[PDB]
This record gives structure tokens, sequence and C-alpha cells, in this order.
């Protein structure tokens, strides 16, 4: 029974419908599990609990876990053959943002993504896959997270940039492949790839969406995501769709990439809608976020639900000169750490959706990237360590530290639970995003 | 092997995987994969370098997909295959379908299906059973991200914003589940997206303008909005906290260029008074009227009352965005006092 859990994590909501289905079914179970661990009663957690009353965030369990998540799989994992470079990504930010040194990985890095680079230009999942921005992604944040030379020269930056082109629709998006999906996941991979990279922003002079008056890779972009808005609020993956965290993370997070927060946002984005919609993502007892309405907590929304918040605040808050009044914090900081530390920690190591779930790498990444969110402040600034996406290379990070006592916005992990902070554009350390921005802005383009 | 061993292969050879064990350090999260896989993949990689269509290779995605359907590569080869031998799609549908129902959480197979059922020449019209499988899909998850995304798809492709079925199969979702957001969300794509043939997709009317009239209809079809709103009520009171059609109201409202105070008394029947809440939606609501939609005095402290209600009872995890929208009237009240 520790006192320092307040009731509205030790209970059901106080408003129940007579009314059974499917949805309040899979609620109700879903509450019911997660309330012993909530309480801090249950035999799997470990201490020491705080003066909260919330377990520690189990560092050495974590690390093991992440260390072993990188080595051989057996014949029955083959479902993760295309998603190799996100394995490595989940892993290289997961021990990044538990403070480890990511650099002695370095070579075994080069060596995974050097046979994934098709000749034609970007990265797919492995040998003799097709290049796919997500793959990309996960490749170039992989490639940022252990820098150096070697590693930075490993990418084709000219055929990435043709091969991005072609990726390029009449609507303004991207799709993910040629041939694939389009969708906002396409358009945030593609454009986090293009700026890391410093690609040029014009087409490829060939580029087949040239034909449609499409000039520049940002041509036509935030108004595709602002077709992506739905009546809810939120944004969808592909117009029409439903809403849902995920996708408002890439739009948001791609929106921030074209301009000021405080600009692109309100201009592309009905902040009346989008505010409440992504306030209503979180639940309580549980904490936690869930990605759409009437659908279930899930730890790794910690980061898609959870990092929409530092752009969302900065669109409301502007950009912060380094020679001004903040919202603050928009949702509960203290649910979201108590869902992760109470409810997502497997005993054994790594972290979970939800309790009932095994634990895997990616929600042991997304859980401890929310967890690190909540810790800091983040924001915009008017100094950019691009030397010409400027606002984007303009976030800047103070500590948002641990609490005493109750309050509505309080820090209730310790100081002893502090992780990294990390960029939430780019989801890798600034210092990672800075210099590898850097080192190809200072690099003449291939010819 | 038994592509190595098979005559109807002799005449190609495969390529090796390139792990990177060769060219260096240890490469990371590698898997051992079965010999099988290793040999076709092997197979695969041959084919595809060689820009083979062929029937073989036709065979050969589908040997892949069977031992990994989440390979995305096959997914997208197998297609530029069945396109350019010009083999029946009818029958690649029947048993895409069989894919479908084995892997239920599977997003590749429908991306592929759109590929498929795009092409006029196989499918000039709407088939016959499609609606049905997609209601075979949704029996098992009705709530299914990729199979509702290729109905969005669907729909505006064969224009099926009126077809009965469309609205029926929503109509027969909800009677099951009220609460599936999933059918809430088509059910406005049926009544209020945008349909111009002319135009970019978009989940809302009225994109090109500014982003506080987002989904302002051009022309405004009254009955057919008193309809949806008395709809929404309807369902609203078999079971009042359900989130979903209070904010197909709302959308259904904004569509329209209708006020929320339209359902002010309706969201007052839900807190009759020491205050009896059956709805926390009815609240915020009842908040929101108060806040912009009168500009009486004593307004704005209703509204404050209503979130306060809300941050300290009926949703206390939300309180630092009540708290945020308390600020925000109090702001306006204060300006609108110096005048
Ligand atoms: C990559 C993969 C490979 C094989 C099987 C599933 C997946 S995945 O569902 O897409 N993946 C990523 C998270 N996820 C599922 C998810 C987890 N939590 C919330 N979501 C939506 C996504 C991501 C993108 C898209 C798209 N477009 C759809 C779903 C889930 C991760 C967590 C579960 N995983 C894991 O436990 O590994 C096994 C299943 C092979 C034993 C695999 C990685
Ligand atoms: C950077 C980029 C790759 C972002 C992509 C993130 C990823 C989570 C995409 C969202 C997938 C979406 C369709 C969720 C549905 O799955 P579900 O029904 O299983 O989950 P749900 O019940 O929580 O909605
Ligand atoms: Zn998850």
């Amino acid at each position: 029974v520790h006192p320092g859990i307040p009731a509205l994590f030790r209970e059901p909501p106080l408003i129940h419908d007579l009314l059974s289905t499917e949805t309040t079914e899979l609620q109700s179970e879903t509450v019911n599990k997660c309330l012993p661990l909530l309480k801090g009663i249950h035999n799997s957690q470990k201490g020491p609990f705080n003066k909260y009353g919330i377990p520690a965030l189990q560092r050495k369990d974590h690390l093991e876990y992440l260390y072993d998540s990188l080595e051989d799989y057996p014949a029955s994992f083959v479902a993760l053959d295309a998603s190799r470079p996100w394995m490595v990504y989940w892993a290289l930010a997961g021990l990044c943002l538990l403070g480890e040194d990511v650099t002695r990985f370095r070579e075994r890095v080069i060596s995974t993504f050097t046979a994934a680079q098709n000749s034609t230009g970007g990265i797919g999942g492995g040998h003799g896959q097709m290049s796919h921005v997500a793959s990309s992604y996960a490749a170039v944040l992989s490639i940022a997270m252990v820098g150096g030379e070697e590693a930075f020269k490993l990418i084709d930056r000219k055929a990435m940039w043709k091969w991005l082109g072609k990726l390029k629709q009449p609507d303004g998006g991207f799709t993910v492949c040629e041939g694939g999906e389009e969708d906002v996941r396409g358009a945030y991979c593609a454009m986090v790839v293009h700026a890391l990279l410093d690609l040029p922003l014009a087409l490829p002079p060939e580029a087949e969406a040239r034909q449609n008056g499409l000039e520049t890779f940002t041509d036509g972009l935030p108004e595709y995501l602002s077709r992506c808005q739905t009546y809810e609020g939120g944004i969808s993956g592909s117009p029409g769709s439903e809403a849902h965290g995920a996708y408002a993370f890439c739009a948001l997070a791609c929106l921030c990439l074209l301009g000021r927060p405080e600009v692109v946002v309100p201009r592309y984005m009905n902040i009346a809608t989008l505010l409440p919609w992504l306030s209503a993502r979180q639940y309580a007892p549980e904490g936690g976020f869930s990605g759409r309405t009437n659908k279930l907590v899930d730890g790794c929304y910690s980061h898609w639900v959870g990092n929409c918040w530092p752009l969302v605040q900065a669109a409301l808050d502007g950009t912060q000169p380094l020679a001004r009044s903040s919202v603050g914090n928009l949702y509960s900081r203290e649910g979201l750490t108590r869902y992760i530390l109470s409810c997502c920690q497997c005993k054994l190591g790594g972290l979970r959706d939800k309790p009932g779930k095994h634990p895997d790498s990616y929600h042991t990444c997304y859980a401890l990237t929310g967890l690190s969110t909540v810790q800091y402040y983040h924001y915009c600034t008017d100094s950019s360590v691009s030397s010409k996406f400027s606002s984007a290379f303009s976030w800047k990070h103070d500590p948002n530290f641990a609490s005493d006592g109750q309050g509505s916005d309080i820090g209730v992990f310790t100081e002893n639970d502090r992780l990294v902070p990390f960029h939430p554009i780019f989801v890798i350390p600034h210092k990672s995003a800075e210099d590898i921005r850097v080192w190809f802005e200072n690099q003449s383009f291939d010819l | 092997g038994k592509y190595s061993s098979d005559p109807e292969w002799a005449s190609i050879k495969p390529i090796e995987l390139n792990d990177g064990s060769d060219f260096g350090a240890m490469p990371l999260a590698t898997i051992s994969y079965s010999p099988e896989y290793l040999e076709a993949t092997s197979y695969l990689r041959a084919v595809m370098a060689a820009n083979e269509m062929s029937e073989r290779a036709l065979r050969l995605t589908g040997d892949i997909i069977s031992m990994n359907p989440a390979h995305y590569t096959v997914w997208i080869y197998r297609a530029k295959i069945l396109f350019a031998l010009g083999k029946d799609l009818n029958e690649e549908i029947e048993w895409l379908n069989k894919v479908a129902l084995k892997h239920l959480k599977n997003y590749q197979i429908w991306h592929h299906r759109q590929v498929l059922m795009s092409s006029r020449a196989h499918f000039p019209t709407l088939p016959p059973r499609e609606q049905d499988f997609l209601m075979e899909m949704f029996a098992q998850d009705a709530k299914s991200y990729h199979v509702w995304t290729y109905r969005h798809w669907l729909v505006r492709h064969f224009k099926l914003w009126d077809h009965p079925r469309e609205i029926q199969d929503v109509e027969a979702l909800l009677k099951a589940d009220v609460r599936n957001n999933s059918a809430w969300n088509h059910r406005y794509m049926l009544r209020f997206g945008p349909r111009d043939e002319n135009e970019f997709d978009a989940g809302l009317h009225n994109t090109t303008g500014p982003s506080s009239e987002k989904g302002r209809l051009p022309v405004v079809d009254e009955d057919l909005v008193d309809s949806e709103l008395q709809y929404s009520q309807s369902r609203i009171l078999e079971a009042p906290e359900n989130r979903s059609p209070w904010s197909y109201a709302r959308g259904v409202l904004q569509a329209a260029g209708r006020p929320l105070s339209e359902w002010k008394d309706f969201a007052r029947s839900f807190v009759v008074e020491d205050v009896a809440v059956k709805s926390s939606h009815a609240i915020e609501w009842l908040a929101d009227v108060y806040a912009e939609e009168d500009g009486s005095e004593g307004s704005a402290a209703e509204a404050v009352k209503m979130l306060t209600l809300l941050k300290e009872k009926y949703d206390p995890i939300r309180r630092n965005y009540w708290e945020y929208r308390i600020r925000q009237i109090t702001a306006s009240a204060a300006h609108a006092t110096e005048i």
C-alpha cells in the first residue's frame, strides 16, 4: 500500500457504461493486469521503490537484454529478415539511452549495412532486398549513433538522392519503396534521411515527379500532410484513414523539418482539434498512451505519442531566444512514468507493450525513448548547428529534474533513472544528429 | 536442395548470400536461416538480377511467401510478374484471400491486394464478393488498420460512397461493438469525405483554406446532417462514455458549419443534479459550448467549472490540458473585459 501512489493510479475510472462489448472486455482485462503492478504489489517487481512507490529502472537487466538482441537468432525468427536494420537501430538506440558508448560497434555496423546497400541507391533489409525508406532511416540513424568517417563514407549519397527522387509522388507524399505503399511514415523516413545526409533540395533532373510540376523534395509535402488530418483531430497514415499516434508523430516531425514549429504546424494542422485528440491518448489508471480512440495503452507509444508533445508545445510556445513563457507539459509525465516503470519492465530484462506480453527490442527502445522525453525540456531556438532544415537543427535541451511532493506536472522517476536526451525529430542523441549533418554539409556532392 | 536439383531451374545459377561474414567484422542481428530459405532466396536474387518474368519465378515467389510473408521485396516482384505475364488476377485474388486468412496481422498482403485491384483491365467494377471477404476479415479483427485502409481505397476507387453495403457493414460492426472507432471513421468518409475526382484525396474538405476551417463542406445537405446527428445521439444513449460518437458528432457539426450549442440540451441531460455524471464527453462538450459559442457574462465561469470537474474527478489524467483550456478561457474573458 505505498502512500506515495495517488488513488488515480489505484482504481478504475469513476464512470462505467452498463453495455459490454469486445472493446470494454479488453480494456477491463488490461486495467486489471495493470493495477497490481501500478500498486507495486506484484511479485514480479524488483526494487528499490522510490518515494512515489515506483520501482527503479532496471538498467543492468535492460543493458544485457539489448546487447543480447544484437547477436544471432534461430531459423524460427525468419520473419525479421526484412527488418534487420531496425533490429540494429532499436538496440543501439536503447544502449545509447542507457548511457553506453556505442562507438565500438562502428566496424560491425559498417559490415552489416555494406551488403544491404544497393548500387542503384538506398538501403534495404539485407542482401538482395530492394531499397526501402524505413531500412534506410534505420541504417542512417545507426550510422549517426556509432559515428566516424568510415561509417559516414559508407553511404552513396548521390545514388540515395536519385533513388529517393523516384519515391516522390504527384500528390506530394512518398512511397516507402518502388511499387510500395504511400503513407506518412514514408514521408517522415525519407525527409529524415534527406536532412541528415544534406541531400540536394531539388529533385533529380530526371525524376518522374517533375512531369507533375514538382521541383523539390518538399514541394506539395506539407499540403499532403494536411490532407492526412482527420475529423478527430489526429493524423492518419494516408488520407481518409483513422487517426493514429504513430502517424501523428511522423507528420508533426516531418512538418518541423520544413520550418519553425510555430509557423508550419498551425498553418497545415488544425491545432484546435489536434490538441484534445493528443491529450485523449492518455488513460488512467494505466498512465500510458494508446495509439487510437478506444484501443489499448502500449509502451511504444511513450515515444510515438510522447514525442508529439515537445513538437506541439514548441508550436504553441514559439522559438526560444538564447538572449519566454511556456505552455508547459500538457500531458501527465507522472502517468507515463508510472506506466513505463511499474508496468512495462520485464523481470528478466527488456521492456514490453503491456503486462502479459513478452519483451522485445522494439518496445524496449521506444519505452526508454518515452522515458527520456519526460526527463527533459525539449525546445527549439534561434541558433542552429546547420550553416544554412535550419530549425530542425536548432533543438536544445535542459534537464527536467526529479520532483518532490505532489503536483500536476512532476517527475516521479529518480535521478538514478535518468537517460540520455534524444532529439525529438531524429530520435537519436542531439550530438549524433549534429555530427552527421555537419560532416555531410562540408562534403561536396559527388559528380 | 529442391531448386538446385530441379531441371526447371538448371538454366539459372543462384546468387549466394553475402551476409558480411567475409568482408571483415561480424554483422549484427544475424539470423541462422533454414537451408530451404537460404536456397530459395539465393534463386530469387538471381531471377531479380536478370529481371526474369516467368512462371517458375512466380512459383518461387509463392514458395518464399509461404516461408516468410513479411518479405516486402518478394511481394513487389511477384506483382511485376503477374502483370508482365498477363496472369489471371481473379485467381491471384483467390490465392491471396487464403494467405490473408492465415496471416491476419500482415499488412504487405493488403498493399499487394490494392496493386492488383487497381487494374481497371482486370477489375472494371467491384467484384461481387469483395465486400463479403472484407467482412470475413473484420469478423476476426474488427479494427484491423490495414484492412480498413484498403476498404477506404476501395470506396474511392469504385466510387462506393453511396453503396448500401458500405453503410450496412459499418452499422453491422457498430451493432456488434458501438465502440469500434474504425467503423465510425469509415462512416465519416462515406458521409462527409471529399469525393472530387479532380482533387488529391483528403480526410477532410477545405484543406486549401485556413486550418481552423478544415473540414467545412462547400455545399451542405441539411437533411443528411440532421440524420447523422440523430444517429449519433441514438448510439450515445446506448453507452454515453463511448468517445467515438461524440467525436463523430463534432466532426459532423464542423463539416456542416454548425455550432456545438446545437447539442447543449442533449449534453446537459447526462449531467443532472452534487452532480450525477453519465459521460465525461458531455462535460467537455458543455465546456466548449460555454467557452466559445456563448458571449454572455457568466459563461466563462461555467466553462471553467466544467473543466474543473474534468481535472478533479472525471478525466484527471488530462489535468494539464484542462488547465491549459482554463488559462485560455481566463485570458479570453479578461481581454473581453478590457473592452
Ligand atoms: C517488423 C516485424 C517483423 C515480423 C513480425 C512483426 C513485425 S512488426 O509488428 O511490424 N514490429 C514493428 C512494430 N509494429 C507493430 C506494433 C507494436 N506496437 C504497436 N504496433 C503498431 C508495426 C510497425 C510498422 C507497421 C507499418 N506500416 C505496422 C506495425 C513488431 C516488433 C515487436 C514484436 N516483434 C517480436 O517479438 O519478434 C518476433 C515476432 C519475430 C518474435 C517484432 C518487432
Ligand atoms: C518511423 C515509422 C516507421 C513510424 C511507424 C510506427 C508504426 C507503429 C506504425 C503504425 C502502425 C499502425 C497501423 C498501427 C496499427 O497496429 P495495431 O492495431 O496492432 O496497434 P494499435 O492497436 O495500437 O492501433
Ligand atoms: Zn507497441
